[PDB]
DNA sequence: ATTGTCATGGAATTTCGC
DNA sequence: ATTGTCATGGAATTTCGC
């Protein structure tokens, strides 16, 4: 027994510590504070909160439903490559409205410039991608191709073609479309060019695809002030409104002018890291997000321990399935009350 | 090659209501061909229910009407309620 | 990589007749073009009540 | 003709002002800057940019596809009501996984406290709502009921029941689920209580609905430090871990203590208004968002003129259909280049 | 005026008739006058129809300033001309290319002849070695001229 | 003729012991 | 054993005229 300035409170025995809190926790499955104010109606003892934290680490009905209130930190701006044909960012769009028996459009953005390439297909299979790049590998051979972890790219067949070319396949972390950078941007360009052309007519967009990789590839980057053509080739082709400012020069010498054009480009700004950021630690318990969460189901899986940290945004976790699932830190949550 | 069948799934029903009972080979084929026939009556009436209402979709509603047509009287009261248990149990899962 | 435990849809409804085999005998028998996910569940139950009632 | 330090540029005639820019605009349908650098390859004249803005206000293929880069301003925190049974925030959840032939759960949150009420139905019709509130209007009569512009609430039948009770129906602005405040929060509570109970069993959630409006209605608000029961009634019912701190008082006098409990509650903080905010002006051209935008279609409709501004977040616009569609300012965009 | 720039004067060269692979007959070899880049956009028929459908693929990437080759069928029609008027290309119809034609008329003829369908299987593979051929006039490859960078891989070498 | 929100865990803050 | 981004319009900024 004890006296408080709000009334008489009760000191329970040491054997009755875990039982009295667990029966108050499971009344509404709350966390640290609404749990505590239930006990603040009958009981009181020194270090109440050291026992409530002792509960929640065992209560595995509450770890896999509540989401984190701790955002991930600053995003990474990775640097541009120094040549073209180094990173291609590929991603099917569609199902679009149909035309000519086409629904899916492979979009191959160069990571150097923004020079898009379009190769429409009937269905996003493996072989529809493979013949779509045999047109494009006729031009030149890339070192690295980034993508998402698609249904067609992760096939064991598609990788066996990719090892022939010298393609270093690179895949995004799963359920993270933000990783594929430029292709998710130019797909907001292609669907703002083909949107603008097709206003007030039936969407016959298979006609307008030779337009798009000539209309976007000659849009000046308004914060770089160049064409995609100039940063890829060096001079404009026979287009309307093409520069004559390079015709006062020698092409045999402006090749090495062009390598100094490419290394003076604008680099983006990293945002300031907000206050409630958090960093992964090798050994910290983390919880992935459930991939396709069904209705009335856990949003998160059971806890997992970080094996390796690759950068401050990419971490390899050890899932319940026994899985070394290389997820982002916009997937994970910090496991509550370690 | 492979002949698909319903012979295995009879022993998983025969050993539910008569666990001390075998069944012969030539009587399996009747309960085999009972299934394949009573399959395509229910499907082949749910199929023709899709055209009569201009839908390309066999729902689990259309199998219920194609059992209240083929089964008469007191089987049509049980086999409806012996399906909606196995759906409500199914959909609350997964 | 590995994946989760493959729980059959006959065990997710409490039946014995399959639903995976019935659901490819509603799309390869040309009965209709679309077949709902609940229809081969509901049909494998009615195949299972009537298989008991004879064998009972 | 003219000379520049990058080469020789061309001064076009005054009759050739609109033609030379419109043929450069429609090459890639760009805005103000990538348009301008096309003209910076052949031409130059004083006030280039006064003509590019003259183009885009007529180019109605580019006004209804590009989205605004100007966020809306600070959000409004409206005040709490001063009594219970003043604002109910109602919204069906579901289709959930089924149980007992139920899929849809009406959720009636009090705007005073957070005291949820559940009334499950078979299908979100008008009459399934009407009998669901006849249980709840047995308790008391509200002044105002807020909702969303639902399929079942906007029916002409549902309003004719609502005028009987003295219900002031209030509807949100369309395609704005953020307007209905608390009910969108408690639906993230009900789907974090029923999620936690139903871990590792078939989702038989029709059993657990008398639990939820007794487990959430006795969760202490951890930034108000009260039960929903106390802020609605005044004292706890026979629950586990109920206060005895009010049993040292007289109920005939703590009624007017309770009215001073209700007026000392925490009020939320308005965020600081960011730099790229914008304000509506009566007379300014605005563009609504297309409701359900189909693939390869305009995201926005044609421009419209603000008739009346109600608060700095709610504005009445005059749509192309002849519609006085009272939309939010998280719908609209500022019409580019007025 | 000014020295030779890329994308001015393509020289359009057919090879064949090769036996069909999915219908394709005549290898539309395109070589630029300055860079000498090789686009292989093969055709089923040398018509104004069935070669402009390959010249949509070229005129998506780059547009030359003078379309000029020998006389044929696809290069005499006025339908071909009105098509070239919308694209703003001056027609002339109704040093490095001759070395590139030496591969064409001597080497690449007898190396594509011999496969009924298999010649189409190595059109992207043969082409990349034809984007790296030493011009002693210019002392660069057509890759090193056209992009302003050097070779990426020893597979692109 | 309408408007987010609010549970929740580091982390900073205050109490206060003597 | 991987990481946003980038077109775009007020609005602030710099040029610069004499």
């Amino acid at each position: 027994k004890v006296s408080r300035p709000e009334g008489v409170k009760i000191i329970p025995p040491q054997s009755d510590r875990q039982k009295i809190v667990l029966q108050a926790h499971n009344l509404a499955h709350t966390g640290r504070e609404a749990t505590l104010l239930k006990i603040a109606n009958l009981y009181w003892w020194p270090n109440m909160r050291k026992d409530v934290v002792k509960q929640l680490g065992r209560c595995q009905q509450c770890l896999i439903t509540n989401a984190s209130n701790k955002a991930s930190g600053p995003i990474l701006r990775p640097d541009r490559p120094q040549k073209p044909f180094d990173k291609f960012f590929i991603d099917y769009i569609g199902p679009l409205p149909p035309s000519q028996g086409y629904l899916y459009v492979l979009v191959v953005v160069d990571g150097m410039t923004g020079f898009t390439w379009l190769y429409p297909t009937k269905a996003p299979s493996t072989s529809a991608t493979v013949k779509s790049l045999n047109v494009l590998t006729s031009i030149a051979i890339p070192k690295v191709i980034h993508s998402d972890q698609g249904a067609a790219f992760t096939s064991s067949t598609f990788a066996e073609w990719a090892k022939e070319r010298g393609i270093h396949l690179e895949f995004s972390t799963p359920y993270h479309p933000q990783s594929s950078g430029k292709v998710e941007r130019k797909n907001s360009d292609i669907k703002r060019l083909l949107t603008k052309l097709l206003v007030g007519r039936p969407t016959k967009w298979y006609d307008l695809l030779p337009v798009v990789q000539l209309a976007l590839n000659n849009t000046y980057s308004p914060v770089l002030k160049y064409t995609p053509h100039q940063l890829l080739f060096g001079i404009d082709s026979n287009t309307p409104f093409a520069n004559q400012d390079t015709l006062d020069l020698t092409r045999e010498e402006e090749l090495s002018l062009l390598q100094e054009i490419r290394t003076s480009l604008y680099h983006p700004s990293t945002p300031p890291a907000s206050s409630r950021s958090w960093s992964p630690v090798v050994g910290q318990l983390v919880q992935e997000r459930v991939a396709r969460p069904a209705s009335l189901r856990p949003r998160w899986h059971k806890p997992s321990t970080v094996l390796k940290v690759l950068n401050p945004r990419t971490v390899v976790i050890l899932d319940h399935l026994g899985n070394n699932r290389t997820v982002s830190i916009d997937n994970l949550k910090p496991t509550s009350h370690q | 090659s492979r002949k698909e069948s319903y012979s295995v799934y009879v022993y998983k029903v025969l050993k539910q209501v008569h666990p001390d009972t075998g069944i012969s080979s030539k009587a399996m084929g009747i309960m085999n061909s009972f299934v394949n026939d009573i399959f395509e009556r229910i499907a082949g009436e749910a199929s023709r229910l899709a055209h009569y209402n201009k839908r390309s979709t066999i729902t689990s509603r259309e199998i219920q009407t194609a059992v209240r047509l083929l089964l008469p009287g007191e089987l049509a009261k049980h086999a409806v309620s012996e399906g909606t248990k196995a759906v409500t149990k199914y959909t609350s899962s997964k | 990589k590995a994946r989760a435990k493959a729980k059959t849809r006959s065990s997710r409804a409490g039946l014995q007749f399959p639903v995976g085999r019935v659901h490819r005998l509603l799309r390869k028998g040309n009965y209709a073009e679309r077949v709902g996910a609940g229809a081969p569940v509901y049909l494998a139950a009615v195949l299972e009540y009537l298989t008991a009632e004879i064998l009972e």
